[PDB]
């Protein structure tokens, strides 16, 4: 069946009694296996939709529905659930904690699941030797340059088999010339074991491998125009 | 207050 | 007269964040809590030196000569002989004893006294605190006893009553005799402060002489010298130009403690507001080490712009000292209207939990006294700024080791 | 690692700066409940000096409890040693009491009649100057007057005087005698206390108030100090409760009412570093903006977010205590062996501290709660925020 | 000759490892000459922007500015040494604010202890010359982006600067706003004779200048661009 089908997701904001309107009447569809790639403005639509996707934020006009769970009855604890297993979040503001390590920082999601030591050695590292980031752990994020501790955000979340990972913006920092050795192992997680993952950026030269282009414009999503 | 010594002195 | 320093980096204090207007509030009153009290503490005590002077120096005899189981007769010739001495001011007699009041079946013990009505006055502040019209009709031989106002709470009596008391008996050879029993009347009576009114009576000098069958026999010689600081020396010399050796004796002995210790707690007090405001100046470093990088955007670009080493230390030492300001001073206004009203502060709270504090009972007063004195408004506002130099001194000393080249500028 | 996941979230945070200042900015808040503890049992260990060594000299040396007679005398015979089963009750003897007047040939002087039985054990034996305890025959008459009672009377050993009992004076239809006798004294007592001016040994057996029994029952209790919790006790029957608030209800009194004042002023110290805390975690919100609203998107809800910030206001605390409570009795228990630290010794007469071990730990428990108060307030405002509205 | 900067090595421990990105640098600085320093975009730009000036240490050799190293002058000489005699611009909006637009120009006046007379009159003589002038006691949170970057600009040439070190001025305002302050850094080299050099990753917006030479690495003396 369909995974997620976003209909009426309609995000308004209002201070003094103003309608702010970002998002209106759309109908986002995302299945397994389907890549997305939304490009759009820089100030348009982007983050405000993404916030919306994993239940950060209350859109008081709708409902979403995923996977027969909705979040409209949930309580605050009855999300925390939802988005630490099949949920999963890449930011590019360096979000990363500067007073922990790199040992703890990718094994941080699996100490709020109850998961026990015996697994906490040997899952958080699976995703650094291919990254060639397993030498460099015994280390801090302060005091590392701009194209050291980037690369740690990406195979942060990848810990408990995410169902649907959002990344945004997977370029804003580092340059395009060790861009391209994360940019082909990324998506090599669909034809083995079966996820989905979506980019969102702004630039026009990150969307050319993908296999459905669409582009967004303050919420109008009717044809394929220039 | 309460310490109190009172002792005389001739 | 403005200066780089001071006023120019006024502006820097005027942020917006989110909770932060509430860290200005919490900065203001744990400051402030190291002033207000030590204001109204430091005037209490003041309070209490001004009232000793008046209700219980001036009313207590200074000097006591006494002889040695004899009954004093050549009290003439030792009367011009002390008040002739450099130093001593003025003498009268007195005549003690250790009677009790039968009255109404209350058993209280009293010191029964005996002056001269025409002489008291010249040598103490004991009639000025009566609390009828005057004290003109204390006369002798008209069978009179003046007694204190707490006497009268355990006779159940008041002015214009007759009393019973006791006297000792008087023999020529050591034998028992039955006690005598005379009825006299009270005419006014007065409170000292709250402590000598149960514990003290007089009688006229005449009445004495003729209830002890003396003719003119007394038993003590009181004065009063000049400083009260020094009254055991100079008791000493004031008795060795009658006799060889006598009794004496002073106030340092009897109520000199209370001078003592009204000195223990201005060391105890003022040492724990100390405690007080050095960790109230423990939010100014809180605040400090903050706004180091806050500000890190700006101390680089003063840098390239020219400025030398100690122009940035002493941006962020008079920083501390604006926070410092506005909670130091905010001390002393909220200070001056309680040790100014403390009368009326006092009192409310007395009659709210009805167990009132600061009984008439051991206490040497009842009430609390106040008075604020403008030196230490001076002393607790350079002990307050000199707290915040410590604690703004060493995070201004952080804020200049930093390189503006390593931050993005 | 550690198998929760609340503690792990901030073993990290307690100062990473590799500095020799920058450590001590985060411990800023350990010292000021450390201090304010150290400042607290140093001076109330004084207070309690003052008040054990007041207890031993007067309620010492008094009978504290008596339990008399509601409806006049007390008869032995029907209340016994046997039938006085009261808890705290370490000693039962007969006294009697009452409010004489004495008399004599030089002044007259008040006090009490202690009729003290000389076939016991009395505090007041080793404390004797030459005064033997079995002089007291019933029927003798003999009196012991105290050090200051005898001074201002001139009372030597040997001589004779009156004691009237004012209070029970017999009615008659003429005049108003009281029912007096006469006393010969032996020697006088030194007892180093402010008793040797109203008090006075005697026999229990004499008829100078009625008829013959006693009055009540003397009792030493473990502690004199709360006797008002032991008046409300199941009583026997045809007693009255009499406590020694009767004569000395003013001089203990105040010196309780001093130790709620001067720990009063002295809990200002942890009300001040209370406000420390709030400073200390309010201000460490609004740098960590970041890492708290990833924290809501790894999966942890706003109630388990709200119990980070509750164990680093209140660790400080944990630690703050038991170092002031620690450093508190290291203070007053080596205060007097080397130079004092007060400078000049304004006593000089063996200043003594008294340690109670109760005392500590009421001040230990309420510090490391003022602590928790100061942090519901800065935890709310991390745990309430939104994770998508406050900075992304 | 004004400043022939010889030996700039710099060799950071940039987490244990010193960089290579500034190597050997024999630029040669005339007096009134310009010339445009074209590098990449991440290899040695700002560093080389703050080696001249006297915020970081040369660690190999000297900067001898006007015949004076920045390595035997103590750290009071050269704050002396950015104050009247040079000039920093550049592109991430360094403008204190906490104060306005007229006191953020008088901030290097205010520094190094000038009479108060000369103060306030050669602030809007700055703001007056780039067109800043009505809008001077205002602060710079609620101007533009394109606005402020020219404040920044007018703050550096005040006391009349020898070598003005420009980190990319264009970048926060337009390239029509940027063409307009071009004649007022042509006019004040003839009127006091000052020099400054255009730092650039972009190979469209440093043709106006003299010298086109190019940096690789730290061999900025390669004039082949
Ligand atoms: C004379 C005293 C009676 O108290 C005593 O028992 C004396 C023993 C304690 C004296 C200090 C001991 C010093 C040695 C200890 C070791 C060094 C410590 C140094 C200080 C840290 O009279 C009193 O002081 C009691 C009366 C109360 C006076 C002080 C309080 C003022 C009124 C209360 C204000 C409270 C305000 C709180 C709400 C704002
Ligand atoms: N609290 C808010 N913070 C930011 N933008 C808000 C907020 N509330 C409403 N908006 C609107 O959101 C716009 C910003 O774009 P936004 O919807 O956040 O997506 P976005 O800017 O494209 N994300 P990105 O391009 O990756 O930075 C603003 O211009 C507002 O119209
Ligand atoms: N303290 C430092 N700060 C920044 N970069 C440093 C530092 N030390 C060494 N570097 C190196 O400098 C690189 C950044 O580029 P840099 O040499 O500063 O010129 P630049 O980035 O091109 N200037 P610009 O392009 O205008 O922002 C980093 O990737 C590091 O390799
Ligand atoms: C004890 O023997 C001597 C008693 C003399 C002092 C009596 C008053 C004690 C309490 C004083 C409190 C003063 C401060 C009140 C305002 C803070
Ligand atoms: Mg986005
Ligand atoms: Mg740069």
């Amino acid at each position: 069946k369909i995974l997620l089908q976003c209909d009426n997701l309609c995000k308004r904001y209002q201070e003094g009694s103003v309608q702010t309107d970002v998002l209106h009447n759309v109908s986002f569809s995302v299945g397994e296996g389907e890549m997305m790639a939304i490009v759009g403005s820089s100030g348009s639509g982007k983050s405000t939709l993404l916030h919306l996707l994993g239940g950060l934020d209350t859109p008081t006009s709708g409902d979403v529905i995923f996977n027969g769970q909705p979040m409209s009855k949930l309580s605050s604890a009855a999300k925390a659930e939802l988005r630490n297993q099949k949920l999963g979040f890449i930011y590019q503001f360096h979000h990363l904690l500067p007073d922990f390590t790199a040992l703890e920082n990718v094994a941080m999601p699996l100490l709020i699941g109850k998961k026990k030591p015996a697994e906490i050695n040997s899952r958080a590292l699976e995703m650094l030797k291919a990254v060639g980031l397993d030498h460099r752990a015994n280390h801090r994020p302060s005091e590392l340059s701009g194209g050291e501790r980037q690369r740690v955000a990406i195979a942060r979340a990848l810990v408990n088999n995410p169902r649907l990972v959002l990344a945004d913006e997977p370029t804003g920092n580092l340059d395009a010339r060790n861009a391209d050795s994360i940019f082909q192992l990324l998506g090599e997680l669909n034809r083995l074991q079966g996820t989905a993952f979506l980019v969102v950026t702004h630039d026009l030269q990150l969307a050319k491998r993908m296999s459905r282009q669409l582009e967004m414009r303050d919420g109008r999503l009717t044809a394929e125009l220039s | 207050c309460s310490s109190n010594a009172k002792i005389d002195q001739l | 007269p403005l200066s780089l320093l001071i006023g120019l980096r006024f502006s820097r204090g005027r942020r917006r964040g989110g909770m932060v207007s509430l860290i200005s509030v919490i900065s203001t009153i744990g400051i402030a809590l190291g002033v207000a009290v030590l204001i109204v503490g430091l005037s209490a005590m003041n309070g209490f030196e001004r009232e000793l002077n008046n209700r219980i120096l001036a009313v207590v005899p200074h000097g006591e000569i006494e002889a040695v189981d004899q009954p004093w007769t050549n009290w003439q010739e030792a009367l011009d002989h002390v008040q002739k001495v450099p130093g001593i001011a003025a003498a009268a007699p007195y005549i003690n004893f250790t009677g009790l009041v039968e009255s109404g079946a209350n058993l209280r013990a009293i010191q029964v006294k005996g002056v001269n009505p025409q002489q008291e006055q010249r040598l103490s502040a004991l009639p000025s605190f009566v609390q009828g019209d005057a004290w003109r009709n204390f006369k002798a031989g008209e069978q009179q006893i003046i007694i204190g106002k707490g006497v009268a709470d355990a006779l159940k009596v008041k002015q214009g009553d007759w009393v019973s008391i006791m006297i000792p008996n008087s023999n020529p050879e050591h034998k028992l005799m039955q006690p005598k029993r005379v009825r006299l009347h009270v005419a006014g009576i007065l409170q000292l402060s709250g402590q000598l009114d149960h514990s003290f009576a007089m009688i006229p000098l005449a009445d004495a002489q003729q209830y002890l069958d003396m003719g003119s026999s007394v038993s003590g010689i009181a004065l009063k010298m000049t400083d009260v600081f020094n009254a055991n020396k100079l008791v000493r010399d004031a008795g060795e130009v009658t006799n060889s050796y006598v009794y004496i004796k002073s106030w340092i002995g009897t109520y000199g403690y209370m001078y003592r210790d009204i000195q223990m707690i201005r060391a105890i007090m003022y040492l724990a507001m100390v405690l007080v405001i050095g960790v109230a100046c423990f939010n100014i470093v809180s605040t400090l080490v903050m706004a180091v990088k806050d500000k890190s955007g700006d101390i680089a670009v003063l840098r390239t712009l020219g400025a030398k080493d100690g122009l940035i230390r002493a941006i962020f030492v008079w920083y501390g000292l604006l926070a410092g300001l506005f909670g130091s001073l905010c001390g002393v206004i909220i200070g001056v209207v309680v040790s100014l009203q403390l009368t009326p502060i006092i009192e409310w709270i007395e009659k709210l939990i009805g167990h009132q504090f600061l009984s008439s009972d051991i206490y040497f007063i009842d009430f609390l006294p106040s008075e604020l004195h403008w030196l230490d408004v001076f002393y607790v506002l350079v002990t307050a700024l000199l707290l915040s130099l410590l604690a703004s001194w060493y995070p201004a000393r952080r804020a200049s080791n930093i390189d503006p080249a390593r931050v993005l500028s | 690692y550690q198998p929760v996941a609340l503690f792990i979230g901030l073993r990290y945070m307690r100062g990473r700066a590799a500095d020799r200042f920058g450590r001590f900015v985060s411990w800023l808040s350990t010292i000021g409940i450390t201090l304010g503890v150290m400042a607290l049992v140093t001076v109330l260990s004084v207070m309690n000096g003052f008040e054990r060594e007041l207890q031993n000299n007067i309620l010492g040396l008094m009978p504290q409890a008596i339990l008399s007679s509601e409806h006049g005398s007390l008869n032995p015979q029907q209340l016994p040693e046997t039938a006085v089963k009261l808890d705290g009750v370490n000693r039962v003897a007969p006294i009697t009491t009452g409010d004489v007047v004495l008399q004599s040939a030089r002044s007259v002087a008040v006090g009490v009649m202690l009729g003290i039985d000389p076939a016991q054990k009395d505090p007041l034996t080793p404390y004797l100057v030459n005064v033997k305890q079995t002089d007291l025959e019933p029927g003798k008459y003999n009196v012991i007057l105290g050090e200051q009672l005898a001074s201002q009377l001139g009372v030597n050993r040997g001589d004779q005087i009156r004691v009237m009992v004012p209070s029970a004076s017999q009615f008659t239809p003429m005049g108003r005698i009281p029912s007096q006798r006469l006393f010969n004294v032996i020697g006088t007592f030194a007892a180093n206390s402010e008793v040797d001016g109203y008090e006075m040994l005697v026999n229990i057996e004499d008829a100078s108030r009625l008829m013959g029994n006693i009055t009540g029952w003397r009792l030493w209790l473990d502690e004199p100090l709360k006797v008002d919790s032991l008046s409300q006790q199941k009583l026997p029957e045809g007693s009255k409760w009499q406590d020694w608030r009767d004569r000395k209800g003013e001089l203990f009194q105040a010196v309780r009412m001093e130790k709620n004042m001067m720990g009063l002023l002295l809990s200002l110290i942890v009300a001040v570093a209370a406000f420390n805390i709030i400073t200390s975690l309010g201000l460490m919100v609004m740098e960590k903006q970041g890492e708290v609203a990833i924290l809501q998107t790894q999966g942890l809800t706003p109630r388990q977010i709200m119990m980070v910030f509750m164990v680093q206001g209140a660790s400080a605390g944990i630690i703050g205590a038991i170092l002031g409570a620690a450093l508190g009795a290291l203070l007053a228990s080596q205060l007097n062996n080397l130079m004092p630290i007060i400078g000049v010794l304004l006593d000089g007469a063996a200043l003594p501290v008294a340690i109670e071990p109760l005392q500590v730990i009421v001040i230990a428990l309420v510090a490391m709660a003022i602590a928790l108060l100061s942090t519901l307030y800065p935890s709310w405002r991390a745990a309430a925020t939104q994770p998508a509205e406050a900075l992304r």
